[PDB]
């Protein structure tokens, strides 16, 4: 028995439900990718600006002292020139739905600004690179190896 | 996080279950976790993703789907270096380090910047810091050659089979995690999985512990392939689960053993009651529906009770204090579960904090230790009766000053609120045998709680045709500034009314309140 007709899309849109759920729809894998770049924007646009900016390195720089330990760390594990080498290592097809997903954020801030807060702006444009070094940081160097168990200290996450 | 999957022989209907439920953090940004579906001509996935990634981590669509838990891959190693002569000693000799002078800007207070100096010091381990203790200790993190992460997992949940999934998961691109999986066509697996160093010698706790960095005996350069790494795949008890356990007890009976892998891989300590609880409710339940897999989760036995209580309650009824044998009582008296209504669980918890420590993983005040033999049924009993009881007493005055009384109701104590949405709490923490679980927190000055880790997305996923799954996720699906889509899920939460997912377009056109069309050009 076969699984159920598969939808094919005819336009690009997104559907949001009642408890804000995005059904994304594209006529191919970038266009999705952008929606779903677009959305996440929406619903949790800041902190992945600032997640984004701290996985540039560039935490202590755009927010000061209390981002400069993460700073400190990633700079010094390599993780922004690691993730801009791992972002040109990607297939071709790959790469242009990262690049799209980053695209669809900076669609998102540049349509709606008074959604963006004022010290996460500096943040954009970001790029497919910056979604590379991000999911670096959070695999590699928060889930695997954590500062704390390497520099000897208290609990994960901070309170 | 706990995980299930569920074969169609052990079903009513004769169609895969699939659970996926993280625990994380309800603050912690990097944690927070955002429901989506996407849709092409090519593929479908719905489901869940730490919020920034591109693919989505709890997936599932009309054909299969998986869901993750943290299996503590030890994926890299520090060294505790011996510093000389501006060197480290290295096989006998003093081996300089490599080193670059970086920097990064710092902003201050008025809004400028300053450039900071940052010396980036390396060994052949790998970069170096200096621990507040002045011990100097390289990083070596393996699988930093691994670009394909995120196509990886993306090709993973779009596979046209089981097989593209296994071919996937191969390429060891996704560097940790237990992944377990279900489709439509019956399969079920779990995979202890990750980016795991070949070492020659040395148990898991001497690779997690500070390995010496003054031999090349300790410098790893390979690692291992999938099919080095506990996997179960359509096992006879017709089930896969794990709930941040150790992997040896993935399914009933097993498939393997401890021994049949490097002890390096994984440790071999005892398993949670929660993950006691994980095997019981899969082993011991046959013919499934959706609905009874669905109550199942929302398990919330004080297990610990069950262990503790038989021998605690007597020993308790001798002491003279009128207030411990009161206590003891309204301890007898309860049904030890964690419901809402449960006058007895708070102080239950209090007495536990010190007889198995703040974390409840204590096993030093059992009288019989766990056991792999007996995997969920140890450990059992009170090993001191009269230190127990002195211990509930100290728990007695705990409870009333936390909470203003010894039988103040779980729920009245216990709250799920986000912004004005305020609502009775159940079930509770995984090491005193709650599956479904929050973490609540300390009280606050009259004796309310929150959970600041625990449920967060929660769907259950039958594999028929086409597909019925429900969700809920406890902190809704937005957290930007005014949203109406924070809070509007929590009180569903609090009576276990899940929504049905939505996948098919029918469904979503009649669900639909806001069309955002968007166009792409690159």
């Amino acid at each position: 028995q076969a699984p159920i007709a598969a939808y094919k899309p005819r336009s690009n849109e997104i559907l949001w439900d009642g408890y804000g759920v995005p059904h994304i729809y594209g006529v191919d894998a970038p266009s999705a990718f952008y929606g779903y770049g677009w959305a996440q924007a929406r619903s949790h646009g800041d902190n992945i600006l600032r997640l984004y900016g701290e996985a540039r390195g560039k935490g202590a720089e755009y927010w000061g002292p209390d981002y400069e330990q993460t700073t400190v760390w990633l700079l010094t594990n390599g993780v922004p020139e690691r993730a801009q080498q791992w972002y040109a290592q990607q297939s071709p097809d790959f790469r242009a739905n990262l690049d799209a997903f980053a695209a669809g954020i900076n669609a998102y801030a540049q349509q709606n600004p008074d959604d963006i807060s004022p010290d996460v702006r500096q943040v954009l444009p970001v790029s497919g690179a910056d979604v590379v070094a991000h999911a670096h940081r959070l695999m590699n160097f928060l889930y695997v190896a954590s500062p704390g168990r390497t520099l000897g200290e208290g609990d994960p996450p901070d309170l | 996080s706990n995980s299930w999957a569920v074969a169609p022989g052990k079903t009513a209907n004769g169609n895969a279950l699939l659970l996926q439920n993280p625990h994380l953090s309800w603050t912690t940004d990097y944690f927070t976790y955002y429901e989506a579906h996407l849709v092409t001509p090519d593929f479908e996935i719905y489901g869940a993703t730490q919020i920034g990634l591109p693919v989505i981590k709890f997936a599932f669509n009309q054909r299969m789907g998986i869901t993750n838990t943290v299996n503590g891959m030890v994926g890299a190693t520090n060294y505790r270096l011996t510093l000389q002569d501006g060197g480290y000693l290295y096989d006998g000799q003093v081996r300089p380090f490599e080193r670059p002078q970086a920097s990064y800007r710092l902003r201050q207070a008025d809004g400028t910047t300053v450039d900071k100096p940052l010396e980036i010091r390396s060994s052949v381990h790998g970069p170096v810091f200096e621990r507040a203790d002045g011990t100097a200790v390289a990083v070596r993190v393996a699988g930093l050659d691994r670009p394909g992460m995120l196509e990886q997992y993306f090709d993973m949940i779009t596979a046209d089979s089981f097989d593209d999934y296994e071919a996937a998961l191969a390429r060891m691109q996704v560097p940790t995690f237990n992944i377990v999986y279900a489709d439509r066509e019956g399969t079920i697996n779990y995979s202890f999985n990750g980016v795991a160093p070949k070492r020659a010698e040395g148990d898991i706790a001497f690779w997690q512990g500070l390995v010496p960095g003054d031999s090349s005996r300790y410098l790893w350069t390979e690692t291992h392939p999938l099919d080095d790494l506990p996997r179960v795949t359509n096992p006879p008890g017709g089930f896969v689960q794990n709930s941040n356990d150790p992997p040896w007890t993935p399914t009933w009976p097993v498939t393997y053993t401890p021994k049949d892998f490097p002890s390096y891989l994984a440790p071999q300590t005892p398993h949670s009651l929660r993950a006691q609880q994980s095997v019981r409710l899969m082993s011991e339940n046959d013919d499934l529906t959706l609905e009874r897999f669905m109550a199942l989760q929302l398990s919330h036995r004080a297990v610990m009770a069950d262990r503790t209580l038989p021998d605690l309650i007597p020993a308790a009824l001798i002491d003279p204090d009128p207030e411990v044998q009161a206590a003891a009582r309204l301890l007898a008296a309860w049904d030890r579960e964690f419901t809402s209504d449960s006058r007895a669980a708070l102080l239950f918890e209090e007495w536990a904090r010190l007889f198995a420590g703040q974390n409840f993983a204590g096993q030093a005040g059992f009288a019989t230790p766990w056991s792999l033999d007996k995997p969920v049924s140890t450990p059992y009993g009170v090993r001191d009766p009269k230190a127990a009881v002195d211990q509930l007493r100290t728990a007695i005055a705990n409870t009333k000053r936390k909470y203003g009384a010894i039988d103040r109701p779980f729920g009245d104590a216990s709250r799920m609120i986000l912004n004005d949405v305020n609502v009775p709490g159940a079930a509770g923490y995984g090491n005193l045998g709650s599956f479904r679980v929050f973490t609540w927190s300390d009280p606050d000055e009259n004796g309310v709680r929150t959970p600041v880790h625990g449920e967060t997305w929660v769907a259950m996923i039958e594999f028929s045709t086409p597909v019925r799954a429900y969700g809920l996720m406890s902190y809704g699906n937005s957290r930007q500034p005014g949203t109406t889509h924070y809070s509007d899920q929590i009180e569903r939460v609090s009576r276990a009314d899940f929504r049905e997912l939505l996948l098919r377009r029918e469904q979503v056109e009649a669900a639909v309140q806001e069309r955002t069309p968007f166009n792409f050009k690159p």
